[PDB]
């Protein structure tokens, strides 16, 4: 449970990081148009 | 499997599907029309009759009701795959009527594209023409535009022509090939249209409301022409993903939308391929070649 | 093998959500084109 | 749920303190008694069996007899001697390459299911670009479309 | 070739016909007085249900230095020495373990509502340039 736990924990992590530079992408593009 | 299909006499020009999936149609030198059932055997079942000239260039209707088949007599026919009879000759065409093409989803309208110097627009219940746009010269392939109000051409002077229906003025021409233009086809977006043309390049343009005012969009290479100067005609596949060409090479060329890389170059034909066919359902491709029999590939 | 049932399961999760987001821009060039197509045609209208 | 482990390449400090943020805001019998008190006080139970030094009467005749079976216990080794011992030396090799061959069966499968997923991730991660492009493309279009239709509007 | 409860190299192995693991006999004797099921699978099971499997037994090497002496004194010191700073520290491992368990299903749960939040964040940001 706590290695299935931390693999999927950093996995999810990149999830955000990702998501974050979407996010980030979206409002300078939007902000400039 | 291959299925390479054999019955007729001598080259068939022209092989497409019933817009079904269901049936095959397939004409040539042979001044008749043989059609036969895509799946099971790949049999034949019918033959239609009548047309003096080669048959120069079938073409269906959006549902699959009744046929559209150029003559080099001088004539187009419009028969109904409900019987195979004649119910129009469209004559008045003043010589080789080569190409036609059936109004989809509109009004029931024709453009013929003949070696006369002039496209024609025709209506099936008047017997009587509607509008002819006598450019100066010979038109080898001729396609509406989804609107059915702009009817494009391409012929011997390598302009690709495009006609209002309603100012009736020369609309849009576009340049950039190198020679003779033998080929258009539009593909299901009502945007795409693709341009054959035996300078051995094959062109991409798209008709639009707004367009760049240079609208060569996409280019490959690979078709080849010869002593021969046979027809060579293209087409979109289904998805507006992979086109096919053929060519006086024996090899039917597939290629990609996307990539615009040679996903086939198929060898197995023994003489020019003069038209393939897609499959409006299955990922079936049908050439049409010069050796006197078709094949079903497979991919 | 959890992290493959947590994968498997979450798979097509990335891709049923990104053809919607294709699916909703893919809704909207049609509209777009089809005001494209209006916005030329009264252009000549004008033009006339 | 979704974190694609192939496709995603490349703030790890960052997201954490974010994801620590949300977190500071959300059976024996007697042998355990004498086991648990020997551990707790550190000393061991001491066993007397004067047999060593040696009442020592008894103590001598203890060494004796021990010393006997001792001198008998260190005959019958010597019999077979280094036979003995090498026999179960070899039974010991039997039991070792069974576990390392056991060792290469998980190294296989496990390498095995990863080699699975890689061809997913490519898959996917493909299809996922196509959209963004794609997605890219239309946003471009509708741009378009919003300066063309102003342009009509203007007339 | 060992016992699927103590970790023992059994001197009498014993088969259970339920689920195919060997014990050795005592250990699993005492599990079905105690619980008539076995123990890994917690299915029914009886001493008469046991089946007792035969090998070529067991050897150990009695040392060099084997008298009643250090059997008494060293040897068996040690065996109660062993047992017990093991399990001691076998009881600080699974102590940690809950600890740890802990500090993992919070990291988790603050992650999940770093995604909640920022699935609602992204696709308005999107949609905002659609619009």
């Amino acid at each position: 449970e706590l290695s299935h736990a931390l693999y999927q924990h950093d996995a999810a992590c990149r999830v955000i990081a990702r998501l974050t530079k979407e996010v980030t992408a979206a409002r300078e593009a939007l902000a400039t148009l | 499997p291959i299925m390479l299909l054999s019955g007729h006499e001598g080259e068939v020009y022209c092989c497409k599907f019933h817009p079904n999936g269901s049936t095959l149609a397939s004409a040539g030198f042979d001044r008749l029309i043989l059609l036969w059932n895509v799946y099971g055997d790949c049999d034949n079942y019918a033959t239609l009759k009548g047309h003096s000239g080669a048959v120069m260039e079938l073409h269906y209707n959006t549902d699959g009701s009744m046929l559209f088949s150029a003559s080099t007599d001088k004539t187009v026919a419009v028969w109904d795959s409900e019987t195979g009879e004649r119910v129009k000759r469209l004559k008045g065409h003043t010589s080789f009527v080569n190409s036609c093409y059936p109004a989809r989803r509109g009004p029931q309208l024709v453009c013929t594209g003949s070696d006369d110097g002039t496209v024609k627009l025709w209506d099936i219940r008047k017997k009587a023409a509607i509008q002819t746009f006598q450019n100066t010269y010979q038109v080898l392939a001729v396609t509406f535009n989804d609107t059915s109000d702009q009817i494009i051409s391409g012929g011997i002077d390598n302009d690709i022509k495009v006609w209002d229906l309603r100012q009736n003025k020369l609309t849009y021409t576009m340049r950039g090939h190198a020679d003779s233009v033998t080929g258009l086809s539009l593909s299901s977006e009502g945007s795409y249209l693709l341009s054959n043309a035996m300078d051995n390049t094959v062109r991409v343009w798209d008709v639009r409301p707004f367009a760049p005012k240079e609208r060569c969009v996409k280019i490959f290479q690979g078709n080849v022409h010869n002593f021969e100067k046979n027809l060579l005609r293209c087409s979109w596949s289904p998805d507006g993903s992979k086109i096919a060409a053929g060519s006086a090479d024996r090899f039917v060329y597939v290629w990609d939308t996307t990539s615009r890389r040679i996903l086939y170059k198929l060898p197995g034909h023994a003489g020019s391929i003069n038209e393939v066919a897609f499959h409006p359902d299955e990922p079936i491709i049908i050439s049409a070649s010069s050796d006197k029999r078709l094949y079903m590939g497979e991919i | 093998e959890e992290l493959k049932k947590h994968e498997d399961s979450a798979i097509p999760r990335r891709l049923e959500c990104l053809k919607e987001d294709v699916q909703r821009q893919q809704e909207r060039e049609k509209e777009l084109q089809h005001r494209y197509a209006d916005l030329l045609l009264e252009k000549e209208t004008l033009k006339s | 749920v979704d974190a694609l482990p192939y496709f995603d390449q490349g703030v790890r400090e960052a997201a954490a303190a974010l994801v620590e943020e949300e977190t500071r805001r959300y059976t024996d019998i007697m042998r355990n008694e004498f086991e648990r008190l020997a551990a707790r006080q550190p000393i061991e139970l001491l066993s007397m069996k004067r047999y060593e030094l040696p009442e020592c009467v008894n103590n001598s005749m203890a060494q004796l007899e021990h010393q006997a079976v001792r001198i008998e216990n260190l005959e019958l080794m010597s019999q077979h001697g280094c036979n003995a011992w090498k026999v179960y030396n070899e039974n010991l090799v039997h039991m070792i390459e069974h576990a390392q061959k056991e060792l290469q069966k998980l190294r296989k499968h496990i390498q095995d299911l990863n080699w699975q997923r890689k061809n997913m991730q490519l898959t996917a991660g493909s299809k996922l670009r196509e959209m963004e492009s794609n997605w890219v493309s239309l946003v471009s279009k509708n741009y378009e479309i919003e300066r063309t239709i102003v342009q009509l509007e203007n007339e | 070739l060992i016992c699927s409860i103590s970790n023992e190299v059994p001197e009498h192995p014993c088969v259970s016909p339920v689920s195919n693991h060997v014990y050795e006999r005592r250990l699993i004797e005492k599990y079905i007085a105690e619980n008539g099921t076995d123990p890994i699978n917690n299915q029914p099971l009886s001493e008469e249900q046991l089946i007792d499997i035969k090998v070529a037994h067991p050897i150990r090497p009695k040392p060099p230095s084997a008298t009643s002496i250090p059997a008494i004194l060293k040897a068996l010191q040690d065996e109660w020495d062993a047992v017990m700073l093991h399990s001691f520290t076998l009881r600080q491992q699974l102590q940690t373990t809950r600890q740890e368990l802990s500090h993992a299903l919070y990291q988790h749960d603050a992650a999940c509502r770093v995604i909640a939040r920022l699935t609602k964040e992204v696709t308005a940001a999107r949609e905002a340039l659609a619009t």
